[PDB]
């Protein structure tokens, strides 16, 4: 159950982001929406600046420092 | 027999702390390769299921895999709860 | 020079550590399991001067996956382009990515 | 790569300096190469965090264990220099030229 | 006043402080010390008062005077007296100590210590009692219970 | 971006190392020393290896008070130097501190290759790699491991050490 | 609201460690057929408030020949990381929750003793440098024997978490199956905290005051509440180490009672030591710790890692 | 962060109670009374001069025997693995050239101090 | 007494009874009243984390039971 409740968030917050960056990036000439750095085509999990680079501060230390510095 | 009689006297007479580190660093040399309940530690250490258990695609040749974790099939801890 | 006493007995005396996709303790991955061993099946038994050329494509995605060069030159750029359009007033951000989101298990 | 590794990697490059760069005290030159480990212990396990290669989490250890070898035989000369000579000063160690 | 009683509440803090701790070094010089050892044994416990011996000047409060004070001696004296922190007391104990004594007429002899270092309490004896000395450090802890600092501070 | 806690320790860590690398009286370079020992310890707590940075932080405590009775032993002056009390050594540290400003400077206002290659910075928080799993420390069960795969690293090690105590042994014999 | 925890911590153990000086001067009188503080207040209950408002109003000096940024930073240290070393102690519940607290202790207590170290050498008398020579060589004595000690014991816990030692010893105390340890244990916290018969640094009778000759009024103050703070602390340790309470986790006022009572007990232990022996020789502290205590704790450690797995009693949480 | 917190909260309170104790009190400095201290007298030399270490060679073999505790501290973890015997083994190889090193000192009178 | 040493040894012991006590208090006072979580490995902060997502007011101590699956 935390498995498929990890991957509908993720998808939930990559889809976001997509939506977001289709938004803003509107006004570059050669910037495609969605387009990835791998040449590869399988999947890639995701790194915390994709999912959390358009959010708050505190988003981001909950992700990156929440557990470590939990005592 | 007693040069090794008188040694040992000599030796528990002037160093008491060095007779009995030899013994126990000796004991514990020894002992686990005699012991039974050491098959039971490593029993035990595999036993324990730190990651989760990946099901295998069923192709109808496998008598020996469970499909329900209460089925008869699969290895039993019945042992461990008496031990 | 390389006297390969490990290949000629057979004993694995540091192999073990040498790569990232090899046998971690509890089956551990790597962050980049998935890159290196496709670059490695690429380029076994080619040779280093074949597999410098033939296995560029798997060896630039497994150093992407090492250091996310790319990904935050990407990043950094659609930041900036938001800062900009945030700075004249033109963009304005989501509710859920201001803090006002509704959260999901 | 982020700024920390390029704090570090300064770091040891700092270090470096100090030992090539001689004052009179041969302790000094002692604790610029101890600097150097640890920056380089620092780097290695910053690495291996990151990418998450399990089995090389020991490959740090080992490392201070020979830091502490390397420690160890630099005092013990250090004790014979100063019996020499009273001092730990590298300009009394020219007896031999090129 | 309100100033003039928050001073003098405060003088009394500070006096029943220093008076109910007092460190005297670890120094002696003659007989007299040994009554000043009778004055720790158990019968008069004098840590009962809050009163013990420090062997560093720094950490210290009283010199006690326990002995003759020779010429070749007082630049020690006076150096372990000045590396004293302040404030500090000094009480002269036994009759070497308070004029010379028995010894008064030497010529190797401080005839006194109070032309070495200022004196708050004299114990006359020789030796004097270690219930003799008991009342002097209760009488030195009298006096600075007198003491009026930060009145005289706020009086200025 | 977030609080630069890293970039701080990281900071801290540069300035300790120019401090103990100017060389002062060894006694101010091993205090030096063991303020990089304390906060690269506190950088690899905050990138989430505990067991290492509280083992190297032990370590070097221990040899730094070694070094400090070597240093009363055999490397003492009249006048012990500090990083204000000499023309060299204030030289040295004041140029290891506008290095490390520049190189900052150069690195978080642009783009620039000083000798290896080039970033942009953002703060570590970027680069992680959000794993959500397990009933234990991936760090100490790669350190325990040692006792399972690294036979050969311990056989290696134990014997170094021992050939240790011989060699300072046979080096300290004098005659 | 933390910091509310953080306060209810470290000031209850000042006063405690400011009373703890009462009970030692009243415990080592009755001891030598004497009283010790009865007249300051009753019983001798102010007796600590004056020593600390007279030493804090006295006047602290600066040595002429001193280094004063060491010489001021010392006692700071010292007495920050003497309250430092608490916060992970569970009582039953800690402040801070490590995975590793024995080994966070371990690394406060080795940078406590450049205190000692970095006052003696600042304070540039002969005296406090040989109180400080006499530091390094009680480290160097004692370091590597509390280290395996701590590992052996701890092989019975399963992990290095202080809190688990709680769940360890539900049933039956850790020194009935480690007696000899501990008592090795014991003697390596006496020689830890510079407590009688290895009370070197200071020394009274040899070196005057030792490390701390030069100090006076608060930064004096400050190395002696350090240095109670840290026997306090270290016998809770021991406590929690060797003698298990129970613990209810509906009624943990319980477990703070027992534990509490036992830290005492092993404090009042060390205050009896203290009364009973006279003071080793530095010297034969060292061949005491390298020559008898460390062949028995290398065999010991041996013997603890062969026994869970001869027995089959290997503890969970790896 | 609440380790942080702690660490500045001790540090503070210590460097405040240093404030209290050097700007409170009536400070009276002179030359005499901040002399180093000899017990009466002047010291011959200076304190700054070098002092001999005795026990030089135990020192130096502190350095080795403290990377010992580096090796044998992840030992409750190691226990924990699978194939016990090899780790077993390991452990007590480590232990045992450890007290080989300890014996060889000993016997060549590495633990007594200089004279 | 030596009743007498009785008195000073009860006030350091009250002292004592200080801090363990009041940690457990607070504890139950910013946790709901139910002895603050621990969380030594990433999957009990991952349990934390599900508990303060779906609490609905940013809490991991409220808890919801089967009162809230309608
Ligand atoms: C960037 C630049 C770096 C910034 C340095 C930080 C501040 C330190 C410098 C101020 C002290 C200088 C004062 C002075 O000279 O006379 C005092 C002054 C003048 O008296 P004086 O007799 O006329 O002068 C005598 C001589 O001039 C000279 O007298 P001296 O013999 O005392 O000279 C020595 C002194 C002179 O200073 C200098 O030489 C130049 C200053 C540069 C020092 C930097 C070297 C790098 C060391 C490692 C990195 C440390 C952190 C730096 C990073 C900053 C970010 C935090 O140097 C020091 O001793 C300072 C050492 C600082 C390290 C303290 C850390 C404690 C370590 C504990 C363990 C930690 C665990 C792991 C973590 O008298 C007073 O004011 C009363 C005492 C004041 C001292 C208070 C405490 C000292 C500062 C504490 C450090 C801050 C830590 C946080
Ligand atoms: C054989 O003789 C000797 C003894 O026997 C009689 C001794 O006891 C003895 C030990 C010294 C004693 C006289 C004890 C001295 C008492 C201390 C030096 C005072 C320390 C107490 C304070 C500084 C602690 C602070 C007090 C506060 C109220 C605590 C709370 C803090 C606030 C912020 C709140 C020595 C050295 C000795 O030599
Ligand atoms: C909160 C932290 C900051 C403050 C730190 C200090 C806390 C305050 C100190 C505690 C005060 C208690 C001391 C009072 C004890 C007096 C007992 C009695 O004996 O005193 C008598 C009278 O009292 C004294 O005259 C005055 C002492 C009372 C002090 C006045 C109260 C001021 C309190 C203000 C506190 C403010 C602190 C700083 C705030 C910023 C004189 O009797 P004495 O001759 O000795 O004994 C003879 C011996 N016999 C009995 C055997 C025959
Ligand atoms: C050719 C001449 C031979 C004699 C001289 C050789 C000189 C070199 C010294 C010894 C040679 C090293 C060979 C041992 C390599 C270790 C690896 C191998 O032996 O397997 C180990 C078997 O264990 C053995 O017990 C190794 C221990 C034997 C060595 C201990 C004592 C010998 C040391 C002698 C020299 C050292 C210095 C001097 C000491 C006095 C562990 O394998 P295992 O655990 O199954 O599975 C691991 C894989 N997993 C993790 C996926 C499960
Ligand atoms: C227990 C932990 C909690 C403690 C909390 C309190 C912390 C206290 C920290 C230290 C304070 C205790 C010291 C006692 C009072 C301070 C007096 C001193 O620090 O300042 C004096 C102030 O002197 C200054 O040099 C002159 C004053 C002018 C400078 C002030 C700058 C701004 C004032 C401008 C006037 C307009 C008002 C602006 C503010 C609103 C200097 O006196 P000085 O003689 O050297 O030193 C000896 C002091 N004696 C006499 C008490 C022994
Ligand atoms: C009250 C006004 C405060 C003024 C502060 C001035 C500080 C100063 O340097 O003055 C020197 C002053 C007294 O000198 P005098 O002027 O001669 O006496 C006063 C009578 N006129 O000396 C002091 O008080 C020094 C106080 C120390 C400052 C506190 C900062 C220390 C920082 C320590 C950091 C190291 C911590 C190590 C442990 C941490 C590791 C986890
Ligand atoms: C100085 C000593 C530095 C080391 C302090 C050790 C702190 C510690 O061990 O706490 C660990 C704690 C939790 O780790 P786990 O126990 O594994 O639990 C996580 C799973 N829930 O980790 C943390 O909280 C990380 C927080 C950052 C570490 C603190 C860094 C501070 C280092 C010292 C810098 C001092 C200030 C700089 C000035 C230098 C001196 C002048
Ligand atoms: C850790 C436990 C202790 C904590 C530390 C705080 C101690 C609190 C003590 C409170 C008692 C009041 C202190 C009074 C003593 C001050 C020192 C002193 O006696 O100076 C006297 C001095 C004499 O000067 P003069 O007569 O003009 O010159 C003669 C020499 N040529 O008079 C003064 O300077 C008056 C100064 C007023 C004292 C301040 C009172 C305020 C107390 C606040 C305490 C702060 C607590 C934190
Ligand atoms: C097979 C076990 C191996 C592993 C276990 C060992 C664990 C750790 C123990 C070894 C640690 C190092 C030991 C170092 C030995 C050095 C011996 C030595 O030279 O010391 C002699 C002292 O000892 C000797 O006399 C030489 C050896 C004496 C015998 C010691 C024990 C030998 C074996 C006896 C035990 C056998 C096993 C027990 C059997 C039980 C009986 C049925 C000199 O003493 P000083 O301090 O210099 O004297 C100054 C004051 N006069
Ligand atoms: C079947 C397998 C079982 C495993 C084996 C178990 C049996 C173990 C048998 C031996 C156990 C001995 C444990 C003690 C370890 C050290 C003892 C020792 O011999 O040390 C002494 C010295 O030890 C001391 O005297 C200590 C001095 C310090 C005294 C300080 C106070 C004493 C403490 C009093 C109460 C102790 C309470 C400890 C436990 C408290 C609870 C935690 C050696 O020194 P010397 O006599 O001078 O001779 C050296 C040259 N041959
Ligand atoms: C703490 C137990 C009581 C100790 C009292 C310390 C007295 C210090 C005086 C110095 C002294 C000592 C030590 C002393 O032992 C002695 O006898 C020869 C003297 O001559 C009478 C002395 O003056
Ligand atoms: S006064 Fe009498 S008892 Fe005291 S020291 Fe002089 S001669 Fe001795």
């Amino acid at each position: 159950l935390f498995q498929a409740e990890k991957d509908r968030r993720v998808l939930q917050m990559l889809r976001e982001n997509l939506e977001e960056e289709a938004i803003i990036m509107k006004d570059v000439p050669d910037w495609k929406v969605g387009e990835s750095v791998f040449h590869t085509t399988r999947w890639v999990t995701p790194m915390m600046g994709e999912l959390y680079g358009l959010r708050t501060n505190e988003e981001i230390l909950s992700a990156t420092y929440g557990f470590i510095w939990y005592t | 027999a007693g040069r090794i009689a008188s040694f040992l006297k000599n030796a528990w007479a002037k160093e008491p702390v060095l007779v009995a580190s030899f013994a126990i660093g000796g004991l514990a040399i020894i002992l686990p390769s005699l012991s039974p309940y050491t098959n039971y530690a490593i029993r035990i250490n595999r036993a324990t299921p730190y990651n989760y258990p990946v099901p295998l695609r069923d192709d109808g040749n496998m008598p020996d895999v469970p499909s329900h974790p209460q089925d008869p099939q699969g290895p039993s801890l019945e042992w461990l709860k008496n031990l | 020079p390389f006297f390969d006493v490990q290949k000629r007995l057979g004993l694995d005396l540091d192999r073990w550590m040498t790569i990232q996709s090899a046998e971690q303790p509890h089956k551990i991955p790597g962050r980049c399991h998935a890159f290196e061993k496709e670059w490695i099946e690429c380029a076994h038994g080619i040779g280093g001067i074949r597999a410098e050329k033939e296995c560029k494509i798997e060896f630039d995605d497994f150093v992407e996956c090492l250091l996310r060069q790319k990904t935050m030159k990407r990043l950094s750029a659609i930041k900036r382009q938001r800062d900009k359009l945030i700075k004249e007033g033109k963009y304005t951000p989501p509710p859920h990515h201001l803090g006002k989101e509704d959260p999901r298990p | 790569m982020p700024l920390v590794y390029m704090n570090i990697i300064m770091a040891f490059a700092i270090a470096l300096a100090g030992l090539l760069m001689y004052r009179s005290h041969l302790m000094s030159s002692l604790l610029c190469l101890e600097g150097m480990m640890l920056s380089l212990f620092i780097m290695s396990t910053l690495i291996i965090l990151n990418t998450h290669f399990t089995l090389a989490n020991m490959m740090p250890i080992i490392l201070l264990v020979f830091a502490a070898c390397e420690a160890a035989l630099g005092l013990s000369l250090l004790v014979m220099v100063s019996n020499t000579y009273g001092t730990d000063y590298v300009q009394n160690l020219n007896l031999l030229q090129c | 006043s309100r100033g003039e009683y928050v001073v003098a509440k405060l003088d009394d803090l500070v006096n029943w402080a220093r008076r109910s701790s007092l460190w005297p070094m670890t120094f002696g010089l003659a007989c007299c010390a040994v009554e000043m050892m009778h004055m720790a044994a158990p019968r008069y416990d004098m840590d009962r008062f809050g009163v013990v011996f420090r062997a560093s000047p720094r950490q210290s409060d009283v010199m006690i005077v326990a002995g003759t004070l020779t010429n070749k001696m007082a630049p020690a004296l006076r150096k372990v007296y000045d590396q004293m922190p302040e404030p500090r007391y000094v009480v002269s104990m036994g009759s070497c100590a308070n004029g010379g004594g028995y010894y008064h007429y030497s010529y190797s002899v401080v005839r006194g210590c109070d032309r070495i270092v200022p004196v708050d309490i004299y114990v006359p004896g020789c030796p004097p009692t270690a219930e003799a000395l008991l009342y002097g450090i209760l009488q030195l802890q009298r006096k600075i219970k007198r003491e009026k600092r930060l009145r005289i501070w706020y009086r200025r | 971006m977030t609080m630069y806690i890293a970039f701080i320790l990281s900071t801290i860590f540069v300035i300790g190392f120019v401090g103990f690398s100017s060389k002062p009286s060894p006694i101010y370079g091993g205090l030096g020393l063991i303020v990089s020992g304390g906060v690269g310890c506190g950088i690899v707590l905050n990138f989430g290896g505990s067991f290492l940075g509280l083992m190297v932080f032990l370590i070097y405590l221990g040899g730094m008070l070694v070094v400090f009775g070597y240093t009363t032993a055999m490397a003492t002056e009249m006048y012990p130097e500090v990083w204000v009390s000499n023309k060299t050594v204030f030289g040295a540290f004041v140029s290891g501190l506008m290095m490390e400003f520049c190189m900052v400077y150069y690195a978080l206002k642009e783009e620039e290759v000083e000798i290896i290659f080039k970033f942009n910075g953002l703060g570590d928080w970027v680069i992680y790699d959000t794993g959500d799993s397990g009933f234990f420390s991936e760090e100490a069960m790669g350190i325990a491991a040692l006792y399972s795969y690294g036979t050969w690293l311990v056989i290696v090690t134990g014997w170094s050490l021992l050939i240790g105590v011989v060699v300072i042994m046979e080096i300290t014999r004098g005659n | 609201m933390f910091m509310i925890n953080i306060l209810s911590l470290i000031i209850p153990i000042l006063l405690a460690v400011a009373f703890l000086t009462l009970v030692e001067r009243k415990v080592l009188g009755y001891m030598q057929l004497r009283k010790g503080p009865n007249v300051v207040g009753p019983y001798g209950l102010l007796q600590p408030i004056a020593d600390a408002l007279k030493l804090f109003t006295k006047e602290p000096l600066r040595p002429a020949t001193s280094s004063i940024s060491m010489f001021i930073i010392a006692p700071i240290l010292a007495l920050s990381l003497a309250l430092t070393m608490w916060v992970p102690l569970p009582m039953p519940y800690p402040l801070i929750n490590m995975n590793l607290g024995v080994l966070f202790m371990l690394a406060m207590s080795s940078l406590a003793v450049y205190s000692i170290l970095w006052s003696g050498w600042a304070s540039n008398s002969k005296y406090a440098l040989i109180g400080a020579l006499r530091a390094v060589a009680q480290t160097i004595s004692y370091e590597v024997t509390l280290a395996i000690i701590l590992l052996s014991v701890l092989l019975m816990n399963g992990s290095y978490t202080l809190s688990t030692l709680i769940t360890t010893q539900e049933h039956i105390w850790m020194i009935f199956t480690s007696w000899p340890l501990a008592m090795m244990w014991f003697i390596s916290t006496l020689a830890e905290t510079n407590r009688a018969p290895f009370d070197l640094t200071e020394g009274e009778s040899e070196l005057v005051s030792g490390f701390n000759v030069e100090y006076a009024a608060g930064p004096f103050a400050m190395f002696f509440m350090a240095e109670y703070a840290n026997i306090i602390m270290m016998n809770a340790f021991t406590a929690i180490l060797f003698l298990g309470a129970s613990h209810d986790p509906h009624t943990p006022e319980l477990y703070t009672i027992n534990f509490v009572l036992k830290t005492l007990a092993l404090t009042i232990t060390f205050l009896w030591i203290r009364a009973s022996y006279p003071r080793f020789r530095y010297d034969q502290l060292m061949h005491l710790l390298w020559k008898s205590f460390l062949p028995l704790t290398l065999a010991l450690c041996m013997w603890h890692i062969s026994l869970p797995i001869m027995t089959a009693s290997i503890p969970p949480q790896s | 962060m609440n380790i942080m917190l702690t660490l500045l909260t001790n540090v503070t309170l210590a460097s405040l109670l240093v404030l209290i104790a050097f700007w409170l009190p009536q400070l009276n400095a002179y030359s005499e009374k901040t002399s180093p201290y000899e017990c009466g007298f002047d010291p011959m030399g200076s304190a700054r001069l070098p002092f001999s270490m005795k026990f030089f060679l135990v020192a130096i073999t502190f350095l080795l025997f403290d990377l010992e505790i580096a090796l044998l501290l992840p030992l409750p973890w190691a226990s924990q693995t699978n194939n016990l015997k090899t780790m077993l083994t390991m452990a007590l190889f480590l232990l045992i050239l450890l007290a080989a090193s300890l014996a060889y000192e000993w016997t060549q009178k590495g633990l007594e101090w200089a004279e | 007494m030596w009743f007498e040493i009785l008195p000073g040894i009860a006030v350091m012991a009250a002292c004592l009874f200080i801090p363990g006590m009041a940690t457990a208090h607070i504890h139950k006072f910013t946790n709901g009243g139910k002895e603050k979580r621990v969380a030594h490995f990433s999957y009990q902060w991952n349990l934390m984390e599900r508990d303060r997502r779906i609490s609905g007011v940013n809490r991991y101590h409220v808890t919801k039971g089967l009162e809230n699956i309608d």
